[PDB]
RNA sequence: CGGGGAAACCCAGGUGGAGGCCUGUAGCGAUGCUGACGUGCAAAUCGCUCGUAUGAUUUGGGUAUCGGAGCGAAAGACUCA
RNA sequence: GCAAAGAUCUAACGGAGAUAUACUCAACAUGCAACGUUGGAUACUGGAGCGGGGAAGGAUUUCGUGCCAACGGCACUCGUACACGAGUUGUUCGGAAACUGAGCACAACGUUAUAUCGUUUUGUUAGGAAAGUGAAGUACUGAAAAGGGGCAACAGAGAACCUGGGAUUAUAUUCCAAAAAGAAAUUGCAUGUGGG
RNA sequence: CCAACUGCAGACCGUACUCAUCACCGCAUCAGGUCCCCAAGCAUAGAAUGCUCUGGUACAUAGAGAAAGGUAAACUCAGGGAAGUCGGCAAAAUAGAUGCGUAAGUUCGCAAGAAGCAUUGGCUCUGAGGGCAACACAAAUUGCCAACUCAGAACUGCUUACGGCGGGGAAUCCAACUGUAUAAUUAAAACAUAGGUUUGU
RNA sequence: GUGGUAAUGCGCCAGGUAACAAAUCAAUCCUCCCACGGUGAGCUUUCUUUUCACCAUAAUCCACCUUGGGCCUUUUUAUCGCGUUGUUCGGAGCGGGGGCUCAAGAUUGAAAAAUGCAGCCAUUGUUGUGAGUUCUGCGCAUUAAAGCAAAAACCUGGGGU
């Protein structure tokens, strides 16, 4: 609901921020072994718990 | 039908300090107002009677 | 309600009357059937809970494509709009032609 | 924030509004005294 | 908003140094001079158009005067 | 296409619910470029979208029955479902009645046609139960009015 | 408040609205069908029927007492399936 | 097996999702099934609501434009899915600043090989010297006032603001500009007008 | 020094959305669980139950369609009426309101809705029950007006016809009673209770 | 500081507010129904002076009739009077005549038509009665071997300054 500290907010924030895919140039690089995020967290299947 | 309304405050609780009155506006809207809490008045002391005084 | 009202006593419904005073309604037809419309109200304007026969009550003229009607009993003016509405009905006007309020005591005739 | 806008830009500021973003920034609505220009001073500015 | 009662002190407050503006508002059969003032409205009835006009016309120069319109929808 | 957009605009607008909205089905391709609440407005004031009246619930019936129900009608033995004091409590009859009692009593030494004595002696009955209405209680004082006036 | 009585008291009509009182919603429970289901909607649920429903009543938040210890109107009940 | 919560029908528009054919054949007997939007019809919820707002819990699921690989145990042109770009505005609303409750336990003291133990509101810490101030006379300086410091209620106490808006895609008792659409209340410090 | 007027200033954090037959817990968009506020019309005693305007919804895989055998918050059944079965289990059955009437037993409170008998629709009428306005005693009367309930009469009709709503009687055993209680096979005669008694101080 | 016989009106220490339960009966705001009237829409083969919708007024201020309590002064009451739906009051001052106060409404205005609503540069613009509602008032007598939190902050007085 309305209620949270700002701390809390924060923490949040970062975790929005983070949920995002790999950009495209970055698996054009020499050597590369990234191919998808492999962290990327949905809000219906894993629980933060702030 | 009938219009229905809700709490406008931020307090969703109907305790002795969280009364209401419905008011209609000059737009044609029901809402809620809250109600200011009275005092008993001055009084003379307790062990004498307590009553309350004139003037 | 002080009174306990009879059935056999539905057969005498009396209009309030004007206690010094004469109310006068027109229509504006201003917009070949200025007939059928006078006589349609003489024989279809209700006054004593009876229709037709309107006595002295109630009176009517219809002049310069305008109507009116001149009484001393309490009538609302919804009633001859009403009445007005039950006319176009018949004539099959009511697509084009419409009635609408433009004074006190006066209404007027329209086009869609 | 009153204090920096009069500093940065040669205006002057009646009202500050903020709020915090959901992704952590910190937003400022800055209303100008109607003396100076909003517009003008965007142009200056450049945006 | 408070009343005035009478043409000496509405003159005196119209003449105060913090008097915005004057709205000047006509009814059917009154007219209302309101001056904005600092922390209060002022308004001051007249019943009489002769008056009215007497008024309007007695105004200072320093003080806006306001006819009061429906605006713009 | 979809007008869905739209016809949320016009709920907010026009105040009702989108049974009430009417989109018409003849100008989809206007409808379809208005994006602002501006727009909608544009669109309602030039009659592409319209609101419709409620839905009918008359009274007629209930008032015809009303009617007879006040003549006498449909109030039988065979019609009656709750106990006779949830129909008429008996208490409300009763503060009714002694309520009319003492109002009269108060009238009548107001206007000075009884005295204190006989006052006092009739509010008291009243409260006991003697008087079993109005008509009842001023035959009683007639009487005592009678039986004095013969023998002073 | 009416009637009776030497007295002590007795008979009757109202007013009033008591109770771990009665019938019955919401709430809190769980009798019978030994009904449904029994690789379920569900690691205990569903339907009808049934107990109580102004009290030793039901419920939100806060707070206090645990592992040979705690808590228990006492079933070795319950202490995160 | 995908059977509780009664139920859909119709036309037009949209879409690759059709009216999709070798001879022969006018059309049936050789492209079925299914979808979004608007209008119309028919029903359901039935104010202890598949109505409108909040606490706990969740944390972008909210809004617009696209898209339809996977996921929404059938389906999709649709989505709480996926991509891109956006959105939460307060002197007065809730909290804190600033109350006390059931309670907690820092200091002090005691105990323990061991503090990571005990006491700490029945007016109240500690064998216990726990007060740092106004005023008088420019900071300074030094008389009175037993019982140390703090936390614990977003439903108890406390608390100065109301309507209108043609003002959003999405926020509003928070936004609106001098005719502030406007009308108020309240706190601090300074001017001057009257009175001490 | 004291209002009041006037000038200037009025800091911090929260604020989207949800609150559930899809946004929370139950491995899931699971017929389970989850605190608070606002609450319309008619029938009716009514927050029972049935239907409806405002607001909401047509979402829960569908289509074609007389097998047997199932499940049901689905029905009937001639004659008999518990013969069925461990056992009337299940089903049937009673039923609202008003008047009359009501046994043994009893801690005098009850038992009791004991048991039982009768009436009830529709239509047209009649009566009763009120308010305030105008030392001398039938203003003991004139006018105006509301809201519903109860009682009586004439005429007329039934195919006994929505919903909702106790079956009753005579006895034995146990426990005085209201209550609690094995979450997920035991609700009892078990536990508690008021009352009685004893012990330490 | 100052008026009125008075109730009471105007410019460190001691009390009070905060501060607390039931039922009954009245209840205001608000909701619903009805009567009368104005505006728009529906039905109309027939019938229907008809059916449906709408007719709004926020905080904050000015001035000053009704109900319910407490009290003052004058006339002094008694087996007797006053009063509630209700379980009661009076020489420790009942009732009547005049007043003083408090609580809750009302009625004037200001704000405020310049707003809002609905037909279409113009029209409209509402006043009465029932029923239900816990604010509030009935001041602080619900079972009771049950008797119904506290503090900050604030208010008034007694004293002396
Ligand atoms: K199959
Ligand atoms: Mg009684
Ligand atoms: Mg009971
Ligand atoms: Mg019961
Ligand atoms: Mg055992
Ligand atoms: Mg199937
Ligand atoms: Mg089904
Ligand atoms: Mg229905
Ligand atoms: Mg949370
Ligand atoms: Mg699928
Ligand atoms: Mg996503
Ligand atoms: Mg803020
Ligand atoms: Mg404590
Ligand atoms: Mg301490
Ligand atoms: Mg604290
Ligand atoms: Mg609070
Ligand atoms: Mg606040
Ligand atoms: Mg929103
Ligand atoms: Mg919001
Ligand atoms: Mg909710
Ligand atoms: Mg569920
Ligand atoms: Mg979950
Ligand atoms: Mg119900
Ligand atoms: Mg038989
Ligand atoms: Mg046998
Ligand atoms: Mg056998
Ligand atoms: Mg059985
Ligand atoms: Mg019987
Ligand atoms: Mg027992
Ligand atoms: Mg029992
Ligand atoms: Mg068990
Ligand atoms: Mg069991
Ligand atoms: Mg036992
Ligand atoms: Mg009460
Ligand atoms: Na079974
Ligand atoms: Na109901
Ligand atoms: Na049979």
């Amino acid at each position: 609901g309305r209620f949270k500290p700002l701390a809390v907010k924060k923490k949040y924030a970062k975790k929005m921020n983070q949920n995002k895919p790999v950009p495209y140039w970055i698996r054009l690089r020499t050597g590369n072994r990234i191919k998808w995020n492999e962290k990327r967290r949905h809000w219906r299947r894993t629980k933060l718990n702030y | 039908s009938c219009p229905r309304v809700q709490y406008r405050r931020r307090m969703h609780y109907a305790t002795r300090g969280n009364r209401m009155k419905m008011v209609r506006t000059p737009g044609n809207k029901l809402v809620m107002q809250k109600r200011a809490k009275r005092s008993q008045g001055i009084h003379t002391p307790w062990v004498l009677g307590h009553k309350r005084l004139g003037g | 309600v002080a009174v306990r009202a009879k059935v056999g006593s539905r057969s005498y419904v009396r209009q309030k009357q004007l206690a010094k005073g004469k109310k006068v309604f027109k229509i504006d037809c201003s917009i070949d059937v200025l007939g059928n419309f006078e006589q349609f109200f003489q024989d279809n304007t209700k006054l004593n809970g009876r229709k037709g026969k309107l006595s002295d009550k109630v009176r009517l003229s219809m002049n310069d494509n305008v109507l009116t009607i001149s009484t001393t009993m309490a009538y609302r003016k919804k009633y001859f709009k009403y009445l007005t509405k039950k006319f176009l009905k018949k004539k099959d006007l009511r697509d084009w032609i419409r009635i609408l309020a433009t004074g006190k005591g006066t209404y007027q005739l329209k086009y869609f | 924030i009153k204090k920096a806008m009069r500093k940065l830009y040669q205006v002057k500021a009646v009202k500050v509004n903020t709020l915090i973003r959901p992704d952590g920034l910190k937003k400022a609505y800055i209303r100008l005294s109607a003396a100076h220009d909003a517009l003008d001073t965007a142009n200056k500015i450049g945006l | 908003p408070r009343e005035i009662k009478t043409l000496k002190e509405f003159l005196a407050i119209c003449s105060r140094k913090d008097a915005r503006c004057v709205k000047v508002k006509h009814n059917p059969s009154a007219t209302k001079f309101k001056v904005r003032c600092s922390r209060y409205l002022y308004t001051l009835v007249v019943n009489d158009k002769k008056k009215a006009d007497k008024i309007e016309r007695s105004i200072h120069p320093s003080v806006k005067k306001i006819a009061v319109t429906a605006r713009s929808h | 296409v979809s007008l869905k957009l739209q016809a949320r605009l016009a709920s907010s607008i026009l105040g009702c619910g989108r049974a009430r909205v009417w989109l018409d089905p003849n100008e989809a391709v206007e409808i379809q470029n208005a994006n602002s609440r501006k727009s909608v407005r544009k669109l309602i004031k030039d009659g592409f979208i319209i609101r419709k009246p409620v839905k009918v619930h008359s009274r007629a019936r209930w008032r015809k029955m009303k009617e007879a129900k006040d003549m006498g009608r449909h109030n039988g033995v065979g019609r009656r479902e709750g106990s006779r004091e949830a129909r008429m409590p008996s208490k409300e009859l009763w503060m009714r009645r002694l309520r009319i009692l003492r109002r009269l009593l108060r009238k009548y030494r107001a206007d000075k046609k009884i005295d204190r004595h006989v006052y006092r002696d009739l509010y008291m009955r009243a409260k006991g139960n003697v008087f079993r209405n109005k008509r009842n209680l001023v035959e009683h004082i007639h009487k005592i009015k009678n039986e004095k006036k013969k023998e002073r």
